[PDB]
C-alpha cells in the first residue's frame, strides 16, 4: 500500500510455503511478482533512456508472470475481477510506456525518407498511435472507475490518479507533436486546494504539475519532431514511473458487497405482429450493511 | 472451330505418350490439345531472352485471335471461353500414362557405359540433358545435375563426377567443345558459389588451352563472370570466413589467367590472332618491354581485379608472376589502344581504383595512388570500407594536393560540412595525418554546438 | 542462415551506440541498412549528443566494404519509383541473373514491384495462404544479403509501404522469416505493431497447417 515494494516481495515470497490452498498460492505468488515488478522500476535514473528500456522490460516479465498467476487465482466465488483488470490496465500503461519511449527513441533510430505533421511522416504516425493507445487506455481506466461500485473512496481516488497519468502522457502527445497550434489552453487551475490524501497522491500531483509547466513552456517553441519532444515525453514518462505504484484496499479486502440477480422472461419464438412484452425485475444483495460507502437508490436498465 | 478442336483433340491428346500416335511430329504440332501441351513445355524450358518469350505471348494472343474469328466464320457459315476451356481440355485430356523411374533408369545405364555405348549415344543423350543447365529455371539445373550425379555415379562429393571420372573417360576427348561451351555459358546462370567453384575448377583442369579460341572465349567469359558479377564472388571469398577450398578456386584462376598472359605475351604482330573482330572491348595492350597483346578491356579487368584478393594461402609463384609482370617494381605501366581508333584508352576507373586502394597488397596500392585527379580524390575519400594504413597515406597525397592547388580542389566542392565530419572521422578511428584538410574545412566552418 | 541477436537488436532498440562498437561484423552486416540510413540523411534530431552517436556510428561502419552498394542503393530519386510504383498499382487495380546484371533504379523497381504483387494477391484473398507466391530472390543463398538490405530500404525510404503488409508477405514468400527479423531488427520499433498485425489473421493452429 505505500509503496515499499522490495520488502514486500520479500515478506510474500516467505508465505509461498506455509499456504494450504492451492488458490491463496497462486494469490500469493501474484503479490511477489508484482512487488518485484514494481521493485524493478525503482532502478530508474532520469535522463537516461536505455536504463528506462531496461527496467521496463525488466519490470514487465515478472508483471506478465504475476497476472498469469493471478488469474490462476481466480475462482467461482469471490473472483478476482478488480485485480485481474487492474493488473491489466497496468500492463497496458508499461506497455505503452515501453512503445512510447521506442518510438522517441526510433525519431533518431529511423530518419525520415526523401519526401519534401509531413516530412516525418513515421514518427508521426508512430505518436498518433501512442495517442490513440493512450486514450484507450483513459477510457479504460474509466470504466474499471465506473465497474467500481463497491470500492473505497481511495482506491477510486488511486484508479482516477492513473487515468489521469494516461490523459495527462496523451494531452503532452498531442500538444507537443501532433495539435499545437490549436491546443491553446491556460492551465489555471486552483492548485492551492489540491488537498492530497497520501504521500503518493502528492507525488501524483506533484508529477502531473511539474509534466503540464514543463508543456506548457514549450507549446510553440519548437518545430514538432525536436528531439526536445523526445526528451520532454521520456522525462513525464520517467518521472511518472518513478513513483512507484500503490495497491490499495479494494485490491486487497472487499467490503459492501452487491450485486443482480435479474430474472427476466425466458430460441424463444414470438409472433412479428405481436410484439414482445417483457418484465425484467431484481434483488439487490448485499455483504453485510448495504448503504456503507455508496447508496443506491436507481436501477438505470438499458436494453438494447 | 472450339468444337472442332474438341472433337479432334481425343484421337492424340487421350492417346498414350508413344511416338507415332499423332504421326510423330507433324500431326501433333496441330492438334490444338497436343499442340498446346508441347507449347507449354517449350515455354518453361535474360533480359533478351524475355522479349522473346514476349513476342511468343503476342504472337500466342495472335493466333488466339485469328481461331476466334475463325469461329464468328463458322457460326456465320452455320446460320446462312474458347481459349480457357481448349486449355482446360488439353490439361484434363489424360495424355502421358507412363514415363517407373527404375524402367528408364536402368534402361539409360546401357548408353554410356554398357557395350552398346558409342559415341551418338553420348552425344545425343548431352545435347538433349546437358543443355538443361543453362536453363532459366534453378529447379531444372538441380534436376538436371541429380539425374547426372545419380546416372553417372575429397571435396564437393557431389560433383565429383565431373572432377575424376568424365574426364577420365574416353569419350571426352571428343565431345569436350559441347561440354565445355555449354557448363561456361551456365557459368552465368548458375547461382550457389560451390557449383561455380566446381566448373571453374573443371575448366581450369581440362581445357584445350592448346586451342587459341577455346582458350580466349573461356578467358572471356570467366572475366565476364569475375567482373560482372560480384555478390557470388563476395560470398565465395568472404574475407570474414576464408577457407582453404576458394584457396584451390583461386589458384585455379590464376593458373589460367598466368596461361594467357604468357600466351598473349608470346603473340607477335603480324600474326592471325590480330583481326578486325566485332567485339568492341578488343585492345591492343603493348608492355614497356616492346612485347605486343591483344586482349580484351575487361579481361584486363579480370586480371587486376584477381589481385585485389591477397596472396594465396599455400601458393605464392603465380600470383607473385603475375603481380610483377601486371605491377612492375620501379618501371611505368603500359600503354594501351583501342582498336577501334588505335588511341589510348583507361586502364583503372574509378569502380577498380577503388578496389586497389580497399585491397592489402602494397604495390597494387601505390600505383592506384599515382597520378590522381582531385575529384577522384573527392570520391576516394567519401567511400568506406578502405583500411586504415591506405586511408592514412591518401590523406596525405590529399594534403599534399591541398598544399600544391587548392584553388581546383575548392572550384569542385558542393559542400563542405559532411566531409569534414567523415574526415574528423576517419583521423580519429586511427588515422594519421590529413589534419590539414581538416584544418581548411574549419577555417571557413568553425564549431557549433548542438 | 543467421538472425540478429537479441544483444543486436536490444541495443539498436535502445540506440546504445557504445555497446554497438562490440558488436561483431556478420552480426552487423544485418542491422547496417537502417545505420547507413541514420549517418548519412537528414538527422531530424539536432543534438550534440546524437551528433556525437551519429558520428561514432560513422566510425563503426567505416570498416566494412558492404557500404557502398547500398550508398549506390540510397543515392537514386525515389520519386520516380514512388509514381511507377503507384500507378502500376492503379494499373492492377531468373531474376537473381537481372539482379547481378543491373543498377540499383532496376533492382528497386523490380523487387517493389515483386513486393507490392505479392500483397496485392493476399490483401485479394480472405487468407488462404498462397505460400507459393514466388521463389526467385528468396532461394539463392547469394542474393540474401542484398536483397535483404535492399528490402530494408525499399520498406524504409517508400514509407507508403506499410510494415504489417510487408510482414504478412513475407509470411506467404518462402524465405521470408530472416528478411521479416532482420527487417524489424533494422526498424526496432516496429516490432510490437508486427507482432500485434501478425496475430489477428489465424484463429487456431489450423490442424498444424503450413
Amino acid at each position: 500500500r505505500m509503496g515499499n515494494h522490495d520488502m514486500a516481495k520479500e515478506l510474500y515470497q516467505s508465505l509461498l510455503t506455509q499456504v494450504a490452498s492451492e488458490h491463496f498460492y497462486f494469490w500469493l505468488n501474484s503479490l511477489k511478482e508484482f512487488s518485484h515488478a514494481e521493485q524493478c522500476l525503482t532502478g530508474l535514473q532520469e535522463e537516461n533512456y536505455s536504463s528506462a528500456l531496461s527496467c521496463i522490460a525488466e519490470s514487465l516479465k515478472f508483471y506478465h508472470k504475476g497476472i498469469a498467476s493471478l488469474t490462476a487465482a481466480s475462482t467461482p466465488l469471490n473472483p478476482l475481477s478488480f485485480q485481474c483488470e487492474f493488473v491489466k490496465l497496468r500492463i497496458d500503461l508499461l506497455q505503452a510506456f515501453s512503445q512510447l519511449i521506442c518510438t522517441c527513441n526510433s525519431l533518431k533510430t529511423s530518419p525520415p525518407p526523401a519526401i519534401a505533421l509531413q516530412r516525418c511522416g513515421r514518427i508521426s504516425n508512430q505518436m498518433k498511435q501512442s495517442m490513440e493507445e493512450f486514450r484507450s487506455l483513459a477510457s479504460r481506466y474509466g470504466d474499471l472507475y465506473q465497474a467500481s461500485f463497491d470500492a473505497d473512496s481511495a482506491t477510486l481516488r488511486n484508479v482516477e490518479l492513473q487515468q489521469q497519468s494516461c490523459l495527462l502522457i496523451s494531452h503532452a502527445i498531442e500538444a507537443l507533436i501532433l495539435d499545437p497550434e490549436s491546443a491553446s489552453f491556460q492551465e489555471y487551475g486552483s492548485t492551492g486546494t489540491a488537498h492530497a490524501d497520501s504521500e503518493y497522491e502528492r507525488r501524483m500531483m506533484s508529477v502531473y504539475n511539474h509534466v503540464l509547466e514543463e508543456v506548457e513552456s514549450l507549446n510553440r517553441k519548437y518545430t514538432p519532431v525536436s528531439y526536445m519532444h523526445t526528451a520532454c515525453l521520456c522525462n513525464a514518462i520517467i518521472a511518472l514511473l518513478k513513483v512507484p505504484l500503490s495497491f490499495q484496499r479494494y485490491f486487497f479486502q472487499k467490503l459492501q458487497s452487491t450485486s443482480i440477480k435479474l430474472a427476466l422472461s425466458p430460441p424463444i419464438a414470438v409472433q412479428n405482429n405481436q410484439q414482445l412484452a417483457l418484465k425484467v425485475e431484481g434483488v439487490v444483495q448485499h455483504g453485510s450493511k448495504p448503504g456503507l460507502f455508496r447508496k443506491i437508490q436507481s436501477v438505470c436498465l438499458n436494453v438494447s | 472451330i472450339s468444337t472442332l478442336y474438341w472433337k479432334a483433340w481425343p484421337l492424340l491428346l487421350v492417346v498414350a505418350a508413344f511416338n507415332p500416335e499423332n504421326i510423330g511430329l507433324a500431326a501433333w504440332e496441330e492438334y490444338p490439345t497436343l499442340k498446346m501441351l508441347m507449347e507449354m513445355v517449350m515455354t518453361n524450358n535474360t533480359l533478351t531472352d524475355e522479349e522473346t518469350r514476349t513476342e511468343m505471348l503476342n504472337r500466342e494472343l495472335q493466333t488466339a485471335q485469328r481461331e476466334k474469328q475463325e469461329i464468328l466464320a463458322f457460326e456465320g457459315h452455320l446460320a446462312a471461353h474458347i481459349l480457357d476451356q481448349v486449355k482446360s481440355l488439353n490439361q484434363s485430356l489424360r495424355l502421358g500414362h507412363l514415363l517407373k523411374q527404375r524402367q528408364l533408369l536402368g534402361r539409360l545405364q546401357d548408353l554410356l557405359l554398357g557395350p552398346k555405348a558409342d559415341e551418338q549415344t553420348t552425344c545425343e543423350v548431352l545435347d538433349y540433358f546437358l543443355r538443361r543447365l543453362g536453363s532459366s529455371q534453378v529447379a531444372s539445373r538441380v534436376l538436371a545435375m541429380k539425374g547426372l550425379s545419380l546416372v553417372l555415379s575429397d571435396v564437393l562429393q557431389g560433383y565429383q563426377w565431373l572432377l575424376r571420372d568424365l574426364p577420365r573417360l574416353p569419350l571426352f576427348d571428343s565431345v569436350r567443345s559441347t561440354t565445355a561451351l555449354a557448363l561456361q555459358q551456365a557459368i552465368h546462370m548458375e547461382t550457389d558459389p560451390q557449383t561455380i567453384s566446381a566448373y571453374l575448377i573443371y575448366l581450369s583442369q581440362h581445357t584445350p588451352v592448346e586451342e587459341q579460341a577455346q582458350h580466349s572465349d573461356l578467358a572471356l567469359d570467366v572475366a565476364r563472370l569475375v567482373v560482372e558479377r560480384s555478390t557470388i564472388m563476395s560470398h565465395l571469398f568472404s574475407k570474414l570466413s576464408p577457407s582453404a577450398a576458394s584457396d584451390a578456386v583461386l589458384s585455379a584462376l590464376l593458373s589460367i589467367f598466368s596461361r594467357y598472359v604468357r600466351r598473349m605475351r608470346q603473340s607477335k604482330e603480324g600474326e592471325e590472332v590480330y583481326s578486325w573482330s566485332e567485339s568492341q572491348d578488343q585492345v591492343f595492350l603493348r608492355w614497356s618491354s616492346g612485347e605486343t597483346a591483344t586482349m580484351h578491356i575487361l579481361v584486363v579487368h579480370a586480371m587486376v581485379i584477381l589481385l585485389t584478393l591477397g596472396p594465396p594461402r599455400a601458393d605464392d609463384s603465380e600470383f607473385q608472376a603475375l603481380l610483377d609482370i601486371w605491377f612492375p617494381e620501379e618501371k611505368p605501366l603500359p600503354t594501351a589502344f583501342l582498336v577501334d581508333t588505335s588511341e589510348e584508352a583507361l586502364l583503372l576507373p574509378d569502380w577498380l581504383k577503388l578496389r586497389m586502394i580497399r585491397s592489402e597488397v602494397l604495390r597494387l596500392v601505390d600505383a592506384a595512388l599515382q597520378d590522381l585527379e582531385p575529384q577522384q580524390l573527392l570520391l576516394f575519400v567519401q567511400s568506406f570500407g578502405i583500411p586504415v594504413s591506405s586511408m592514412s597515406k591518401l590523406l596525405q597525397f590529399l594534403d599534399q594536393a591541398v598544399a600544391h592547388d587548392p584553388q581546383t580542389l575548392e572550384q569542385n566542392i558542393m559542400d563542405k560540412n559532411y566531409m569534414a565530419h567523415l574526415v574528423e572521422v576517419q583521423h580519429e578511428r586511427g588515422a594519421s595525418g590529413g589534419q590539414t584538410f581538416h584544418s581548411l574545412l574549419t577555417a571557413s566552418l568553425p564549431p557549433r554546438r548542438d | 542462415l543467421q538472425f540478429v541477436s537479441p544483444f543486436a537488436f536490444e541495443a539498436m532498440q535502445k540506440v546504445d551506440v557504445v555497446c554497438l562498437a562490440s558488436l561483431s561484423d556478420p552480426e552487423l552486416r544485418l542491422l547496417l541498412p537502417c545505420l547507413v540510413r541514420m549517418a548519412l540523411c537528414a538527422p531530424a534530431d539536432q543534438s550534440q549528443s546524437w551528433a556525437q552517436d551519429k558520428k561514432l556510428i560513422l566510425r563503426l561502419l567505416s570498416g566494412v566494404e558492404a557500404v557502398n552498394s547500398i550508398v549506390a542503393l540510397l543515392s537514386v530519386d525515389f520519386h520516380a519509383l514512388e509514381q511507377d510504383a503507384s500507378k502500376e498499382q492503379q494499373l492492377r487495380h531468373g531474376l537473381t541473373l537481372e539482379f547481378e546484371h543491373s543498377d540499383s533504379p532496376r533492382r528497386l523497381r523490380l523487387v517493389l514491384s515483386e513486393l507490392l504483387a505479392i500483397m496485392n494477391k493476399v490483401s485479394e484473398s480472405n487468407g488462404e495462404f498462397f505460400f507459393k507466391s514466388s521463389e526467385l530472390f528468396e532461394s539463392p543463398v547469394y542474393l540474401e544479403e542484398a536483397a535483404d538490405v535492399l528490402c530494408i530500404l525499399q520498406a524504409e525510404l517508400p514509407s507508403l509501404l506499410p510494415i504489417v503488409d510487408v510482414a504478412e508477405a513475407l509470411l506467404h514468400v518462402r524465405n521470408g522469416a530472416w528478411f521479416l527479423c532482420l527487417l524489424v531488427a533494422n526498424v526496432p520499433d516496429s516490432f510490437n505493431e508486427v507482432c500485434r498485425g501478425l496475430i489477428k489473421n489465424g484463429e487456431r493452429q489450423d490442424e498444424e497447417s503450413l
